[PDB]
């Protein structure tokens, strides 16, 4: 059984990478997230074991909704629709509900109503470069290659508050597909401090036993 | 045998400067780190840096409550340790000793096995 | 990270056994823990070194054990010329730091 | 200026126990075959 | 036996090349093949017993070296692929064993845990930067944590064997040699801003000698460019 230890097999697998909320009439409610693969721990040691990646992306995002406590009288509500608005590497950025950045016509995004399927897109290889890099060493700040930007993602209701307010939760999903890796490299065996750098604080090399023999 | 005596301490008055000398003979001196210690009148040891030998540079690792005041270095010459203390405050006020390490296995464990006779050092 | 020593100060007669302890705020490693002893007018001398292992010169009287975040030190009997201060030191991260001191006077 | 042979210590002289350690270099000289002379005089070492 | 290039002469008498591929060439650039193709051989660094490691980085040790010194200020961009002689001498009555490893992109970590090291301390040029068997505590602002059993990198310094790597052992050999190919994401890159290949030398089995024998042995380090060719006009 070899083909469970392939590099499709270890990596084109589904996982949750972020978690935020937005509610519609709080003027400051809208979501936001920059591609990286640096967010959970467990992923992210798996992608470290090569130096240069190539992939295919695609996501999911799974949205629910909650009804806020309105004052009274009758709060009734159609379907909700969402805008999951991706920006390119290099793209105009919103920072405000009303802004006119959600507009832009480079800037592709989903419109998905609630109560269907969840609204799933793709990605391609988004880069200059012949392959995403996990570790740099260099400067443009050390170690950051501006090189491998993939894009930042933003949310939003796009219905105007009725009678009571609601608030939305969102799951984003994501799945290497088509990955190509170069140059294996040894996993860590300190624990992860900050996201965007590799520094950490020394540990002994494995755990102890009382005498060799 | 080890034998470490240290000399320099005396009167200062707060805000000035002072340079404590700590001369090693009874061993290679390039071989083991250096320590500086202080303990006030009757109170707990503290311990203020070290300088590793010469086959890891020479570098120094001060405490975080004197870095960037006190300077721990060497003569070149003979085998005498230095430290320039500078900006010197009323709780300054103490005896300064001079220590040694080494390799127990082939590790490196942060005790201090060999002590100076201490010097005092107090302000006005 | 800081160290408690009790008790402060202890009193007791030659020829029984007494000991004393030193509590870590948090982990501290089995082999950067050691224990030293300054008698009065006089530098301090190490006196076991690794939580376990005698000093060179030191008489056979004294064990050090304890794990994790609490060590001690027993003294199997007590004579009339070790009545010093004793420390414990550690090493989580820097700085170095010191027990806050443990007085054994004889009785 | 018209030449210089120096030599350096690129490193030291490693050597176990019970060996000395001052060790001499030899140089030799020759001719490498090809040149030529032209208009013979008497030799300057004479009285 | 008595290899040349340039106007430069080293001897030998087992050599690993990369990952498994040789080193070759390729607006337009340009190929300067004759110039500065040479063996560099860095000054030595002495073996002491309580020693721990040395590293260097690699398009950098050249970088104050004469004329490929000179074709750097003068270029913006650049590939090079290398060779690497690494020898220490010393008698048949001294012991020890080297690791000699070649790493790409190796990150290092500052002992600051939100700062980042600088260039003073990350790569001296032309001169070996030494690891430590103490910790560098976290009270300074940018220095890069050389605790040596973790590498600099946060990581199990016996599992650098998966980088191209050779074994140095006393009592059976003598050198090692590498032959390291171009590695990178980008055809061509700023040489200015990227140091893609790490050279560490890390004494597993410490130094030993009875009394009498040289208490340190030196080992040499030579770099030779393999297919250099820069972009420009």
């Amino acid at each position: 059984s070899r083909s469970e230890s392939s590099i499709e097999n270890f990596l084109c697998r589904s996982a949750c990478v972020y978690y935020a909320t937005y509610t519609n009439n709080s003027k400051k409610g809208f979501a936001e997230w920059v591609i990286n693969t640096r967010q959970v721990a467990q992923l992210r040691r798996k992608l470290e074991l090569f130096t240069y990646l190539r992939f295919d992306l695609e996501l999911t995002f799974v949205i629910t909704s909650a009804q806020q406590p309105s004052t009274a009288s009758s709060v009734d509500a159609p379907v909700q629709t969402h805008q999951i608005m991706y920006v390119p590497p290099g793209g105009p950025v919103p920072t405000k509900v009303k802004d006119y950045a959600w507009q832009t016509s480079t800037n592709p995004s989903v419109f998905w109503t609630e109560g269907n399927a969840p609204p799933r897109m793709s990605i391609p290889f988004i880069s200059i470069g012949n392959a995403y890099s996990c570790f740099y060493d260099g400067w443009t700040v050390y170690g950051i290659n501006t090189l491998n930007n993939m894009g930042t993602l933003y949310m939003r209701h796009v219905n105007e508050a009725g009678q009571g307010p609601i608030k939305s939760t969102v799951r984003i999903y994501f799945k290497p597909k088509h990955v190509k890796a170069w140059v294996p490299r040894p996993p860590r065996l300190c624990q992860y401090e900050k996201q965007k750098n590799v520094n950490f604080s020394p540990i002994g090399v494995t755990t102890s036993r009382t005498d060799i023999i | 045998e080890v034998k470490l005596v240290e000399s320099g301490g005396g009167l200062v008055q707060p805000g000035g400067s002072l340079s404590l000398s700590c001369a090693a003979s009874g061993f290679t001196f390039t071989d083991y780190y250096m320590n500086w210690v202080r303990q006030p009148s009757g109170k707990a040891l503290e311990w203020l840096g070290f300088l590793r030998n010469k086959a890891n540079g020479y570098t120094t690792e001060y405490s975080a409550s004197v870095k960037g005041r006190f300077t721990i270095s060497r003569d070149n010459s003979q085998s005498i340790l230095y430290l320039q203390m500078n900006a010197l405050r009323a709780e300054d006020s103490a005896t300064y000793y001079c220590a040694r390490s080494r390799y127990y296995g082939g590790t490196y464990r942060y005790a201090l096995d060999y002590w100076g006779q201490g010097t005092s050092v107090t302000v006005s | 990270n800081v160290l408690t020593q009790s008790p402060p100060i202890m009193s007791a007669s030659p020829g029984e056994k007494v000991t004393m302890t030193c509590r870590a705020s948090s982990s501290v490693s089995s082999s950067y823990l050691h224990w030293y002893q300054q008698k009065s007018g006089a530098s301090p001398k190490l006196w076991i070194y690794s939580t376990s292992n005698l000093a060179s010169g030191v008489p056979a009287r004294f064990s050090g054990s304890g794990s994790g975040t609490s060590y001690s030190l027993t003294i199997s009997s007590v004579e009339a010329e070790d009545a010093a201060t004793y420390y414990c030191q550690q090493f989580s991260g820097y700085p170095l730091t010191f027990g806050a001191g443990t007085k054994l006077e004889l009785k | 200026a018209a030449g210089y042979v120096t030599c350096w210590y690129q490193t030291n002289i490693v050597v176990p126990a019970d060996v000395q350690s001052s060790c001499d270099i030899l140089c030799f000289v020759s001719a490498c075959n090809d040149f030529s002379v032209r208009m013979l005089k008497d030799t300057p070492f004479i009285r | 036996r008595s290899i040349t290039l340039g106007n430069s002469t080293i001897t030998t008498q087992n050599v690993v090349v990369g990952y498994g591929v040789w080193p070759e060439y390729l607006d337009q650039p340009t190929q300067p093949d004759v110039a500065t193709c040479r063996f560099y051989t860095l000054e030595s660094v002495q073996w002491m017993k309580n020693s721990a490691g040395w590293w260097w980085k690699l398009p950098d040790a050249l970088s104050q070296m004469g004329l490929f010194g000179q074709n750097m200020q003068y270029h913006y961009l650049g590939r090079t692929g290398y060779t690497i002689h690494v020898q220490c001498n010393a008698s048949k009555f001294h012991q020890g064993c080297l690791l000699v490893v070649c790493v790409p992109e190796a990150e290092m970590g500052c002992s600051n845990l939100n700062n980042t090291p600088e260039f003073s301390e990350l790569s001296g040029g032309d001169s070996a930067r030494m690891f430590t068997d103490t910790q560098v505590g976290e009270s300074n602002a940018k220095k890069v944590q050389t605790a040596v059993w973790n590498a600099g990198m946060g990581v199990g310094v016996g599992n650098l064997t998966i980088f191209p790597h050779q074994w140095i052992n006393l009592r059976t050999n003598n050198s090692a040699t590498l032959v390291m190919p171009y590695i990178n994401s980008v055809p061509m890159d700023n040489m200015f801003r990227h140091n893609n290949l790490t050279l560490m030398i890390i004494p597993f089995v410490p130094l030993n000698y009875s009394e009498g024998s040289s208490p340190y042995v030196p080992i040499t380090v030579t770099i030779a460019p393999m297919c250099a060719e820069y972009n420009g006009l």
